[PDB]
DNA sequence: GTACGTCCGATCTTCGGAAGAGATTCAGAG
DNA sequence: CTCTGAATCTCTTCCGACGCGCCGCGGGACGTAC
RNA sequence: UCCGCGGCGCG
């Protein structure tokens, strides 16, 4: 909703999705660049957490 | 509907962390230790073997 | 001290966007304690992709991976505790949260490889 | 009876216990286990009574 | 002063009531 | 001896009446340039 | 602009 002003009332799930899709996007992005394999298990952890 | 290509599997909560542990008591095992192997603290067994 | 082991690579975890004061407050840390034999170099992988117009102009800074910066520390209790006391800081990744896990030396040389070739096109 | 149930008898184990269930995972070196416990109870900043 | 890209570190502390699942225990046959 | 076993203690979850009127605050901060 | 939180009040 375009509330007064030029601010967004964003709703929670937005903003849930927007950080899905972001660690998912750095996780991918990781994943072609032969990572250290701690890194992409820690990436992995933070992805399942979100 | 759209759909997001998850790079890496995740397990639902749902049929995790309820009361009874759908995967837990359909893999005879605990919560505790699946919920370690899950969040990627100890490693698992798959087909022993000799 | 008696042994003389590697200095291997370790992984500490940092707020995105602010690994370059983090690493600049490990060094007056350690400067002010005076250890240098405890601590090697500290160092975080950088690129520099240059483009002359679209918005930034004539240099762009990524990262290969900016969540995570890499230390010399030696598996101890002392210098841990001086790793974790630095502000911005969470702590260690690895497999068991009671000793840090460490990284593998033949990816750490193939990284390392990787690195020494960032300069391209130079001028 | 409650020094009978008590596991240990040392001034510097009950400073381990007493470091390791403030806030587990830590392993507990004699040092930090003194500057945490000099910081809970006894020091001016983080502790006083009006 | 102001538009814009990016991003998610310090510390908490005071309900019955019940329903259910998991760890413990000691009791016993032996 | 030692293993089982039924009972017991401990840890985790969910639940708590329904309508209405009015008012006030709501992604904020933090570096990076322009 | 139609959403959320907090507070006060009437049944």
């Amino acid at each position: 909703v375009p509330l007064d002003g030029g601010r967004f009332a964003t709703s929670d799930l937005n903003d849930l999705y927007r950080r899905v899709i972001n660690r998912n996007n750095r996780l991918k992005r990781l994943l072609d660049l032969a990572a250290p394999d701690i890194i992409v298990r820690n990436e992995k952890r933070m992805l399942q957490e979100a | 509907m759209g759909h997001i290509e998850l790079a890496s599997p995740t397990a639902h909560i749902w049929f995790l962390k309820s009361l009874p542990s759908r995967i837990g008591l359909l893999l005879d095992m605990p919560l505790r230790d699946i919920e370690r192997v899950l969040y990627f603290e100890s490693y698992v067994v798959i087909e022993g073997g000799m | 001290m008696s042994e003389a082991p590697k200095k291997r690579w370790y992984v500490v975890q940092a707020f995105s966007g602010f690994e370059g004061r983090v690493a600049t407050s490990l060094r007056e840390h350690i400067k002010l304690h005076n250890m240098e034999d405890l601590f090697g170099e500290v160092m975080v992988p950088t690129e520099e992709v240059v483009e002359i117009r679209g918005g930034q102009r004539r240099k762009s800074e990524r990262k290969f991976f900016p969540g995570y910066v890499l230390v010399q520390m030696v598996m101890n209790d002392a210098s841990w505790h001086l790793v974790r006391s630095v502000p911005r800081v969470m702590g260690f990744i690895g497999g068991t949260s009671d000793r840090p896990a460490p990284i593998s030396d033949k990816e750490v040389d193939a990284i390392m490889n990787r690195l020494q070739q960032v300069g391209d096109k130079p001028r | 009876e409650t020094l009978r149930v008590d596991p240990t008898n040392d001034r510097l184990s009950a400073l381990v216990e007493i470091y390791r269930m403030m806030r587990p995972g830590e392993p507990p070196t004699r040092e930090a286990a003194e500057s945490l416990f000099e910081n809970l109870f006894f020091s001016e900043d983080r502790y006083d009574l009006s």
